[PDB]
């Protein structure tokens, strides 16, 4: 294996906390990737120190990670960032583009990751669900924007298994594109296919019954984004 | 001129009311601060200037 991915479900378990740290110490050993996918489960939601603490060796043994706007924000401070969606000008906007009172799509500069950081960390993803992708790397950071459109099918439509469609685009990018690590157009061109595939991913009801193909995910990223961002 | 340096003004009453508006700012002057950060959000003209 080149990617040796896990859930911080198992966290929540001590032999499989051990079996974890001894499979990472072998993967490490072969060459492998450690791809952190956080998840955190209802108990882990608690209060952020204890999160923080509980995490914090597995987060130290990964080399890819993501989490969700809501996981990140937890992990640094929920109350900041709920105060900053929150604000508005009394008088006047800074400029036009806050006049028109639209969805907050705040790019987290790396000084606000800096707490999170490690030496291993060659790419950490943040995702807004399929509408942003925030992406930092030691050399660079930034965002990739996407979309979503489940009232396009509101029947059959279900979110489940979204997120898991992302990570499993952005792995299958990965194994194929050493270069994602370290260009930036590339690495936005390479994510752009998982957003489209965390998209197919909610317009049908349940998690593996709808799972997108490359074909299928490739077909709508080419129909979504316009030729020169392919 | 010289008939009308400093030292020969006659402002004694003036100058007890600069020490007393001088001792008021001196013990006043962070809460005035601190409140005018309270009510008002943001800075406009005819705000208290604050900050930096």
């Amino acid at each position: 294996a080149r990617i040796f991915h896990f859930n911080s479900e198992v966290l929540t378990s001590p032999t499989m906390e051990s079996t974890l740290f001894k499979a990472i110490q072998w993967s490490k050993k072969f060459g492998g990737l450690i791809f952190f996918d956080l998840n955190l489960p209802l108990p882990l939601w608690r209060s952020r120190n204890e999160t923080r603490k509980l995490i914090k060796k597995s987060w130290d043994e990964a080399n890819i990670i993501e989490v969700s706007q809501q996981e990140l924000e937890f992990l640094l401070d929920e109350e900041y960032y709920e105060r900053r969606r929150n604000y508005t000008p009394q008088y006047f906007a800074e400029d036009f583009e806050q006049t028109k009172n639209r969805r907050d799509y705040y790019h987290y500069t790396p000084e606000e990751i800096k707490p999170l950081w490690h030496d291993d960390l060659k790419l950490l993803v943040v995702t807004d669900g399929t509408l942003r992708l925030h992406y930092y790397t030691p050399k660079f950071d930034g965002v990739v924007v996407g979309t979503e459109d489940v009232l396009i099918t509101p029947f059959t439509c279900d979110r489940t298994g979204s997120g898991d469609a992302v990570v499993a685009g952005i792995m299958r990018k990965l194994t194929t594109c050493p270069e994602m690590f370290e260009d930036q157009d590339v690495l936005e061109r390479q994510l752009r296919f998982a957003v489209a595939a965390g998209i197919i991913s909610q317009w049908t009801i349940g998690a593996v019954r709808g799972f997108p193909t490359e074909s299928a995910t490739q077909n709508l990223k080419e129909q979504v984004y316009v030729p020169s961002m392919w | 001129g010289e008939d009308a340096t400093v030292d020969k003004m006659c402002l004694e009453r003036f100058k007890v009311f600069l020490k007393q508006y001088n001792e008021w700012v001196e013990a006043n002057k962070d809460r005035l601060e601190e409140d005018s950060y309270k009510y008002d959000q943001d800075f406009y003209p005819g705000r208290r200037i604050r900050g930096k």
